[PDB]
RNA sequence: CCGGGCACUCUAACGGGACUGCCCGCGAAAGCGGGAGGAAGGAGGGGACGACGUCUGGUCAGCAUGGCCCUUACGGCCUGGGCGACACACGUGCUACAAUGCCCACUACAAAGCGAUGCCACCCGGCAACGGGGAGCUAAUCGCAAAAAGGUGGGCCCAGUUCGGAUUGGGGUCUGCAACCCGACCCCAUGAAGCCGGAAUCGCUAGUAAUCGCGGAUCAGCCAUGCCGCGGUGAAUACG
RNA sequence: AGGCAAGGAGGUAAAAAUGU
RNA sequence: CGCGGGGUGGAGCAGCCUGGUAGCUCGUCGGGCUCAUAACCCGAAGGUCGUCGGUUCAAAUCCGGCCCCCGCAACCA
């Protein structure tokens, strides 16, 4: 953490089509371990995207993150005794990564039955342009232009 | 919970030692240590001063608390209140 | 407050066990006993020929005991009548066939435990403690040591407030295991307390 | 501190309590709502969960203006202590019964101590001499609540304004 | 329906639903079931009121149940109680009782928390 | 589930066997 | 480690469920190891002596 | 399975292999950035190992001892009790609050241990803990033992519930002389709080957090949910 | 366009009492 | 005797006043922080509003008695 940049790991991709993303979105899904059940779940996930908007869900998928992607946010330092939200940006992968994230909390804030469904509807929606990730992501992005004014308390 | 098997254990001191005074008809406190034995129905009617690791203390007994071992009448550990 | 035991250390290798024999669940039990009661025989009476190696085999229920000491010539006898005293004392305490093959250590001032014995004497007889150590260490060096210490800690020389005097020479290489070290521990049995001799001597590499 | 304005309802059938206090009932909350709308004022739930939804009918936002105005006034009131010593420099005295004077007209209590040591001869007398002198001259702003009472190596007097 | 005193429960899996007398748990219920002839895949909404009936009268005359087990349990407690005998003497107290150490966690025997000054 | 000593995982993980796990 | 507290040493037990093993190096009650009859201390020493044979310092 | 075979796994002894050695780049030099072949690359990973000394750290209750003190007593024996007491408080855990779960039913994959009055195959009696009979091994060669999460199917449907299992009643199983204080376990019933937890605060940088089971040591039996130890699945993020 | 330097900015460097 | 005003968790203070809606600080308990205490932060507990009673759909609130506290007018003191 103190000397190098820190290596970020690749991956193998998807073994179902050849997409990192999707591993990492299925990685971001699994919690305990339990890859073959959550790699199951975004495969259940997919088939039922396919049913309802009939696109390659990997598309879908990719849309849904771009549509939920942040690119300024805010980080909190003190100043003064004052803590402030400060506005910067978002580095792409780690925003990319923030995104999945943010996808995975709105799939498990969801109110509907099964592990599959929810996350299906979730990419839907954030496909669409609405749903709770991308909200969040609208929220974040409203406290960096409501805090703008910190933005030269850069790192 | 309760755990004997085959062969309800009683303490040959107070078994031997109420047996016979089921011949002298009852009988006037009878002081033990071996709080370890059941109260069989021989027990029933006398007066058992078992052991409190200090006190020989008296139970008076009956026909209810035969399913029991004697040491559960004598509270050996005293009060709660602070 | 650190700092294992040496020897402890290089077990596996450089230097092989002060007991050599295999025995199942069953028995390793009463026979570590049976050799710890011998060890306990042997250093109560060969305080006198100085003792260090306390070897012992059962070899096949043979037992084999080294003693590898500073006077053979104490543990026989004046031609060879106590050596056969204490065969016999070790038959009785350890009822098995019982050898007792006496090996003078060479070079007594290689075999640190006898020097730390020595030192033990010294302090015991109440001399100049510092003084004593650092006379020791120099007979180490002088031996053909590349390299020695001693550390005694206590009550040095009767005092009031524990010290640890402590003194070297050349190497002490305490980490590596290709070093091998002796290392010797004796205690000092004194009259107003109890001193801690410990003795490492490096003799050489590999 | 804070109720659900007229339309954050969804407490079915409101107790429709106006700002004035008067009983129109057990309304629908729709009802309500368009009462409130008509006379200007937010159907304000002051009890959500109780015998019907507590539905008083006043301006939320300015009944909460309200409220922070009277807390603040509140705050605007407090102890100011004058502590003298023994032997006393006379313009010194005099400054301090003004400031005590000024403090009682703003509306804020003079605890007026004393600072003694030891010497407790005519100490105690001295202070009496002072702070009973002080009060006489002040009596218009406060009078005595506590008389030059003895702290042992102070003497306590607290002047507590005539009118609230 | 009330297949023990007064025991209806609703639109649960047959056993599920039995579960709900204080006489029966999980265990108990499937057994009766098979002794009885319900399917268990069926509900208390789907059940037919012959099939009704031979469980609620099986059921009853086999087992203690309800406000008579309840008896049943204040009963044994009564007997413990009134005998000077330690189980008694702790359900008396409000004490846990069978091998806990109550140093810390006999709380569900102690209720809630009655903190004091030290 | 783990803890509840009338289950399958809850046997399991008390050490023991009987009506809910079997030997066979 | 009473030179009382022997009476382990003494065979007889009156009931073979009091035999409580002990250490038989110093004779400590609560860390003995049946397969050496040794306290975790006592071993431990001889252990470094290098007097248990083929007792090693554990690494893998 | 057997013959048959050492091929492969293995197992275990021994050797080799990685050295910044090769190329490019910078750098006076070290060295550093990138290749390359290579199973591994720059200390490959993880251990074991902990300097002079500090903390008058801890232990005279493991032992060793100086001094003091006790001595029909502060010693010895035993029986019983106490260490487990409980209005409270903290520490470390375990289990949970569910549906990526829970319950059952079949089905599959480990390592590492350990076993002689020890493990117990298998057969029968039992709902079951287990009990009876009984082979095998003296251990890679027999056994503990099924690993579980997983995968297939069924069920449950968002509830204080098939979540959860405390507690409490009952009946039992075992060890041991003896489970009252104070055992474990089985079975049946009971079905508590708890709807992811305030201020705080801890752990962790890769086969690791997280979760899942298995072995062990002490040990009759265990209050082990601990400790040590092994494998299964297995991430995240590190701008600074 | 980059190389620094000298200057001028302005931001940030919050707070937080004690002791056998 | 008069008149005035007051009475709220342990202490000081808001509310009455506008009929429905009990805060604020100091302390008490518990926790956290810290090496430790203070301070600090977090919770928790704690008020039926002197009272009799009335109101009124409902009062700390409106009304009175009585109890008081407070100042002054007041004789023996
Ligand atoms: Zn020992």
């Amino acid at each position: 953490a103190r000397r190098r940049r820190a290596e970020v790991r690749q991956l193998q991709p998807d073994l179902v089509y050849g997409d990192v993303l999707v591993t990492a979105f299925i990685n971001k899904i699994m919690r305990d371990g339990k890859k073959n059940l959550a790699a199951r779940i975004f495969y259940d996930a997919c088939k039922i995207i396919q049913e309802k908007t009939g696109q390659e869900p990997l598309k879908v998928f990719k849309q849904a993150v771009e549509n939920v992607k942040p690119r300024m946010e805010v980080r909190s330092r003190r100043v003064g005794g004052a803590n402030y939200q400060v506005p910067m940006e978002v580095s792409p992968r780690r925003q990319q990564s923030l995104a999945l994230r943010w996808l995975v909390q709105a799939a498990n804030q969801r109110p509907e039955r099964r592990a599959a469904v929810r996350i299906a509807h979730e990419l839907m929606d954030a496909a669409e342009g609405k749903g709770g990730a991308v909200k969040k992501k609208e929220d974040v992005e409203r406290m960096a232009e409501a805090n703008r004014a910190y933005a030269h308390y850069r790192w | 919970p309760r755990s004997l098997k085959k062969g309800v254990f009683v303490d040959d001191h107070l078994l031997e030692k109420v047996l016979e005074l089921n011949a002298k008809g009852e009988k006037r406190l009878i002081k033990t240590w071996s709080r370890r034995s059941t109260i069989v129905p021989e027990m029933v009617g006398h007066t058992i001063a078992v052991y409190n690791g200090k006190q020989h203390v008296p139970v008076y007994i009956t026909e209810n608390m035969v399913g029991h071992k004697l040491g559960e009448f004598a509270p050996t550990r005293t009060y709660r209140g602070h | 407050g650190n700092k294992i035991h040496p020897i402890g250390f290089r077990l596996g290798i450089t230097r092989d066990w002060e007991s050599r024999w295999y025995a199942g669940k069953k028995q390793y039990r009463h026979l570590l006993l049976e050799d710890q009661r011998i060890r306990g025989l042997l250093e109560k009476e060969l305080y006198s020929a100085g003792l260090a190696r306390v070897d012992i085999e059962r070899a096949a229920d043979n037992v084999a005991v080294t003693v590898h000491v500073a006077k053979p010539g104490v543990v026989i006898g004046r031609g060879g009548e106590r050596i056969r005293v204490l065969r016999e004392e070790l038959a009785k305490l350890t009822g098995k066939n019982v050898a007792l093959n006496v090996q003078e250590v060479q070079n007594p001032n290689l075999s640190a435990p006898l020097v730390a014995q020595r030192v033990a004497e010294q302090i015991e007889r109440r001399f100049a403690v510092r003084r004593a150590i650092k006379q020791a260490v120099q007979r180490v060096m002088e031996s053909g040591a590349k390299g020695a210490k001693v550390i005694v800690s206590g009550r040095i020389g009767g005092a009031e407030q524990a010290r640890t005097e402590w003194a070297a020479q050349g190497r002490v290489p305490l980490h590596t295991l290709r070093a091998n070290i002796d290392y010797g521990f004796a205690l000092a049995r004194t009259t107003y307390g109890v001193l801690g001799v410990k003795a490492y001597i490096f003799l050489g590499e590999v | 501190k804070e109720y659900l304005t007229n339309e954050r309802i969804r407490a079915k059938q409101v107790r429709v309590v106006g700002p004035d206090g008067k009983q129109l009932g057990i309304m629908d909350t729709r009802e309500a709502l368009r009462l409130a709308q008509e006379m200007d004022l937010d159907l304000v739930l002051v009890g959500p969960n109780a015998d019907p939804p507590v539905a008083r009918i006043m301006d939320y936002s300015k009944w909460r203006y309200e409220q922070q105005m009277a807390e603040k006034e509140a705050r605007k009131t407090e102890v100011k202590s004058i502590k003298f010593r023994v032997k006393i420099d006379e313009h010194d005295y005099q400054t301090k019964l003004g400031h005590i004077k000024r403090f009682l007209q703003e509306g804020h209590k003079v605890k007026v101590t004393i600072m003694f040591r030891g010497r407790e001869v005519a100490h105690p007398e001295l202070g009496e001499r002072i702070l009973n002198r002080v009060t006489e001259d002040l009596k218009d702003l406060a009078v005595v609540e506590m008389k030059p009472e003895m702290l042992g190596r102070d003497m306590n007097m607290l002047l507590a304004p005539v009118k609230v | 329906a009330r297949i023990a005193g007064v025991e209806i429960p609703r639109n649960k899996r047959v056993d599920v639903a039995l579960t709900y007398i204080y006489g029966i748990g999980k265990a108990r219920a499937k057994e009766a079931l098979e002794k009885t002839g319900i399917n268990p895949a069926t509900r208390v909404k789907d059940l037919t009121e012959a099939e009704v009936v031979r469980l609620r009268e099986y059921v009853e005359n086999t087992w203690k149940l309800e406000g008579e087990l309840r008896a049943e349990v204040a009963a044994n407690i009564k007997r413990l109680m009134d005998i000077g005998c330690y189980r008694g003497l702790r359900h008396r107290r409000g004490l846990p009782v069978r091998g806990q150490r109550t140093r810390t966690n006999a709380r569900t025997r102690k209720g809630p928390r009655k903190t004091v000054a030290g | 589930g783990k803890g509840d000593r009338r289950t399958r995982r809850g046997k399991i993980w008390r050490g023991t066997y009987g009506k809910y796990r079997p030997r066979k | 480690a009473r030179k009382a507290l022997i009476e382990k040493a003494k065979r007889t037990p009156k009931f073979k469920v009091r035999a409580y093993t002990r250490c038989v190096r110093c004779g400590r009650a609560r860390s003995v190891y049946r397969f050496f009859g040794l306290c975790r201390i006592c071993l431990r020493e001889l252990a470094h002596k290098g007097q248990l044979p083929g007792v090693r310092k554990a690494s893998w």
